[PDB]
RNA sequence: AGCUAGUUGGUGGGGUAAUGGCCCACCAAGGCGACGACGGGUAGCCGGUCUGAGAGGAUGGCCGGCCACAGGGGCACUGAGACACGGGCCCCACUCCUACGGGAGGCAGCAGUUAGGAAUCUUCCGCAAUGGGCGCAAGCCUGACGGAGCGACGCCGCUUGGAGGAAGAAGCCCUUCGGGGUGUAAACUCCUGAACCCGGGACGAAACCCCCGACGAGGGGACUGACGGUACCGGGGUAAUAGCGCCGGCCAACUCCGUGCCAGCAGCCGCGGUAAUACGGAGGGCGCGAGCGUUACCCGGAUUCACUGGGCGUAAAGGGCGUGUAGGCGGCCUGGGGCGUCCCAUGUGAAAGACCACGGCUCAACCGUGGGGGAGCGUGGGAUACGCUCAGGCUAGACG
């Protein structure tokens, strides 16, 4: 099924954590953990700590999200 | 029948009252070998009779004492310390093999 | 080792260690949620994970799993904790049983409905 | 020292066969003559007479084989595929006449050693006894 | 209880032709004429060669899909004949060849043995004299089995024993189509049977 | 005081009693003295009662003291009959 | 890793049914321990049970045997017997009554309530049967017991039908668009006839008692069922529940669609980042079937604690080396003993369960009867090869 309360909000890279992982401040509100959607990774796309990205949140865990538009 | 055993006379210090140490002999539940275990009797010896060093029959009895219901029956054989001396050393050793260790 | 050996220290009987301290070693025990929060795969995965805290009746506080397509867990949300490990999330040894409590089972679930506590479909 | 004959006398045995001696020495003794004399019975060795070596009693063991084989290794097939002891010291090993095995589905035999003398499986079967279960050997 | 269900898919699935139904079964429709191959949607692609698992599978299956009878039944069966002495093999055979329902069916009286199970089922059998309606009644040795005199004038009943006319019977039954009666003479043994079965293989299935 | 009673043997609706000796202190199906007859109330097969006589005339030989009914199946077959 | 002062023994006395440091006075200085004392932890023990090829491992509900306990602790009284679950006293805790001085309680009996918990039943019927206490008896008491009740909790039995019926409906799935599958499955015809209605209706119950007979043996008579108007019997009679798990491999069962490292699966290896037999549904299939699947725990697989039956040069594993205590092991010949060891007889190894046989209930589950097996230990008799022991001898080990 799938069901569709995800989001596409933006945000900036914030810090370069380890295993492709970032602190990406969503220029919504605050920052998540945001890590490297698989396709982007499949497709590489390096990505340097101080990018505007679209992460995809599942309300389920604001927390959360993942990095869906590279650059 | 009433459990007769034999035994030397390892213990004299008593008021007759000697003890005797009986050994055990039976092949070992799993691995089956013979192994041989023991244990001391305190047998009643009324006339003081019995001295350190003999083999006495022991002989089921009625209660004497607490920790205490064997009579010495008759003498197997007299004096031989060779086997006081195993039980003795043995004890011996013990005397050591804790914090600081018995003499080889 | 030898005969006399064994006889001597002989053979150490192995200890099993339970992997789901779910204590009295029960089958089940029920708890409630403290937190449900997400979590991200191991090693070679990736997803979002539904997870909760749980407050359990045994006095342990673990983490546990939760099943399905999509729950309705909140926080003060009684639920029935079952064991069962998930490779993916350490810190994870119990599923959490759904259609028990406040764990609603699956919606729209038309198979292994049983492992989804969701009554059979009205055929019509 | 020798800690246990029988054994010791086995393993020569064992040993020589199994690189194909045609003879074999090993320190005599009653008992030990008293099991080859079985040996020699189920016909696992020619046989054996008591020799003098170096001055001291000895048992010449008159090893036997199969015959000469084809291809490749042309070395016998044994008479003595095998032979181990069984009761040892520091691990005797009795058995009541009911707990006597059948080594090797009867094709092989067992020696023990019972106040009857020391007679094969079969020999201490029939004779309704038991005692140290000395040896396999098939 | 019992299978219930299409029958001939079962004797397709396992390739052998089951006489699940009697007549028909005859006739050419028993589907394994034409059409031997496996039900569902895959029917005829190739066969993947089977896993010794899936033969001793498939050959229990068999066995015990003729008897149309519970595994639960027939593994107790089995796990009984393994206990009995004797070659399981055969033992087994003959302890499923004692089931009432089967000797009703193996006596002409039921065209197949679902047939046979409900005549038992609905009290138109008899064992020396007394009715017994238990399908898995153990037929034994010296047994006369009758037919309900009540249901003797069941048309079904007299058609079946009509046919029967003629129609020679197992070396260890033997039949009076007068008065509509047979005795269990000796439990038949492997021999007698003539059952497309492997019981080798099914007696390995249950050694996993 | 050493009694000759029946013990409960059968099962639910398919009693079968054993004719036995025992203190008279035990459970009904207590670990008896020892067993000397059995008893099914029913009578399913031709042999529904049998008693060692033997043994019961030894016991009351000695303060075995029957229940009524103990004595009755006793009696039925003949243990006191003095012809 | 050391423990011990009533602690170990003795003499006298108390005490009990009785032995005893059980208790006491006096005397002696003993008693236990690495063959593991003392201390800590955990636990009622057993017949058995579960698993296992076995050895073994695990377990000790229900049934039978024993023990311990009866809110926690202590104590005695009465008695053949108790330190006495529905007896007593005291202390503690808790509860209820209290005119505040003081009193009353104890379901770990049946049922039931409440609390805790994932979770465990009816405040039922009966005393007819079996058994128990009292009574000369009639009889009274009996939540022991016999039954019914609820719960697929387990085991066994049984039904949802049977036979015919297209080169094969429609719908749904797939297609190389020819067609293939669901499938004789259905529809339909015919047959039988669970439920259900009617009638009959039980074994279990023959004693105690009464009469003849002597209140004996023996013979006759009477009363008595909860279950139950149930079991079962006979007549009539309706085609009349099916679900659950799984189909990547281990492992039996494959395709289309949806999704797109997401949502999710997951026991392990792993699967999902646009052709996914591994996710979600569908068609089809495999397996079981009033069950099916899950979780938990035990045995198995695991010769992965290896007695059966494992090992240590480099994988985990030789102690840094020696001297040596205890202990383990012990060359050749002969004699005594007969402890081990072997054999025979005999006693014990309860019943139940396990195994076999026959039998009872339409079968089975369940149950009855009979038979066989059974380690261990007791007693008597025997054997002596090996092991032990004792004695004698020897030089092949060792020492000089
Ligand atoms: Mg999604
Ligand atoms: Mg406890
Ligand atoms: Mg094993
Ligand atoms: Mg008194
Ligand atoms: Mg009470
Ligand atoms: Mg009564
Ligand atoms: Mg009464
Ligand atoms: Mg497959
Ligand atoms: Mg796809
Ligand atoms: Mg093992
Ligand atoms: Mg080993
Ligand atoms: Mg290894
Ligand atoms: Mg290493
Ligand atoms: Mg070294
Ligand atoms: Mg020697
Ligand atoms: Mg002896
Ligand atoms: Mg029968
Ligand atoms: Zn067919």
């Amino acid at each position: 099924a799938k069901e569709k309360d995800t989001i596409r909000t933006e945000g900036v890279v914030t810090e370069a954590l380890p295993n492709a992982t970032f602190r990406v401040k969503l220029d919504s509100g605050p920052e998540i953990l945001a890590y490297i959607s698989g396709k982007m990774r499949m497709h590489y796309i390096r990505i340097l700590p101080g990018d505007r990205v679209v992460v995809e949140i599942t309300p389920y865990d604001p927390t959360r999200g993942r990095i869906v538009y590279r650059k | 029948p009433k459990k007769v055993l034999t035994g030397v006379v390892v213990s004299d210090k008593m008021q007759k009252t000697v003890t005797v140490l009986v050994e055990r002999q039976f092949p070992h539940p799993l691995y089956g070998k013979v192994i041989k275990r023991s244990k001391k009797y305190l047998a009643h010896d009324p006339e003081e009779k019995y001295k350190l060093g003999d083999v006495v029959e022991i002989i089921e009895s009625r209660p004497i004492s607490k920790r205490k219901r064997f009579r010495v029956l008759r003498l197997v054989e007299s004096g031989r310390m060779d086997l006081v001396e195993k039980y003795l050393i043995r004890r011996q050793n013990y005397q050591s093999l804790s914090k600081r260790g018995g003499k080889a | 080792p030898t005969i006399n050996q064994l006889v001597r220290k002989g053979r150490e009987k192995v200890r099993k260690k339970s992997k789901v301290p779910a204590l009295k070693g029960a089958p089940f025990r029920r708890g409630v949620c403290t937190v449900v929060r997400t979590v991200t795969p191991k090693k070679p995965n990736s997803a979002l994970r539904k997870v909760a805290k749980v407050r359990l009746t045994s006095g342990y506080e673990v983490t546990a799993y939760i099943p399905g397509e999509g729950h309705n867990l909140q926080e003060h949300s009684v639920v029935l904790i079952r064991g069962g490990r998930v490779k993916d999330l350490p810190g994870v040894r119990y599923h959490i049983v759904r259609g028990v409590y406040d764990a609603a089972g699956v919606k729209d679930r038309k198979k292994s409905r049983s492992k989804y506590g969701t009554k059979k479909p009205k055929e019509a | 020292m020798l800690t246990d004959p029988i054994a010791d006398m086995l393993t020569r045995i064992r040993n020589a066969t199994r690189v194909y001696k045609e003879s074999t020495d090993v320190p005599a003794s009653r008992f030990k003559e008293e099991i080859l004399r079985i040996l020699a019975r189920e016909g696992f060795i020619k046989g054996y007479e008591r020799v003098d070596v170096d001055g001291k009693p000895y048992l010449r063991v008159y090893l036997k084989y199969g015959p000469r084989r084809q291809g490749p290794d042309p070395r016998p097939e044994q008479v003595i595929h095998h032979i181990r002891r069984i009761s040892k010291p520091g691990r005797r090993v009795y058995v009541g006449v009911k707990e006597i095995p059948r080594v090797r589905r009867g094709l092989g035999i067992a020696i023990l050693s019972t106040s009857k003398g020391v007679l094969t499986d079969r020999e201490a079967r029939k004779l309704g006894v038991g005692g140290e279960l000395i040896c396999e050997v098939w | 209880g019992r299978y219930i269900g299409p029958v001939c898919r079962l004797c397709r699935r396992e390739g052998v032709k089951l006489y699940l139904k009697g007549e028909r079964c005859y006739s050419p429709k028993c589907a394994m004429e034409r059409r031997p191959y496996p039900p569902g949607q895959h029917g005829q692609k190739r066969a993947r060669r089977p896993s010794d698992y899936a033969v001793r599978l498939r050959e229990k299956q068999k066995l015990r899909r003729i008897y149309g009878i519970s595994e639960r039944q027939f593994r107790n069966l089995f796990e009984e004949a393994s206990k009995k002495k004797g070659v399981t093999g055969s033992v087994f055979l003959g302890l499923l060849e004692s089931r009432l329902d089967n000797v009703v069916y193996r006596l002409g009286f039921a065209v197949s043995r679902r047939q046979a199970r409900q005549l038992v089922r609905h009290g138109h059998i008899t064992v020396n004299g007394r009715r017994v309606d238990l399908p898995s009644y153990r037929v034994r040795p010296g047994d006369e089995i009758a037919v309900a005199e009540k249901s003797r004038n069941l048309e079904l009943i007299r058609q079946n024993l009509e046919a029967m006319k003629g129609r020679k019977v197992g070396p260890w039954l033997s039949l009076d189509v007068e008065g509509m009666k047979g005795k269990f003479l000796r439990l038949p043994d492997r021999e007698d049977l003539a059952l497309p079965v492997q019981e080798n293989l099914v007696i390995e299935f249950y050694s996993r | 005081m050493v009694k000759i009673r029946l013990a409960r043997f059968g099962s639910k609706h398919n009693p079968h009693y054993r004719i036995v000796v025992t203190d008279a202190r035990r459970k009904r199906d207590g670990k008896y003295i020892e067993k000397i007859g059995y008893y099914d109330p029913r009578k399913t097969t031709p042999d529904w009662l049998k008693v060692d006589v033997e043994r019961a005339r030894y016991w009351l030989s000695v303060g075995a003291q029957p229940t009524d009914t103990a004595r009755r199946l006793l009696r039925q077959a003949g243990v006191f009959r003095q012809e």
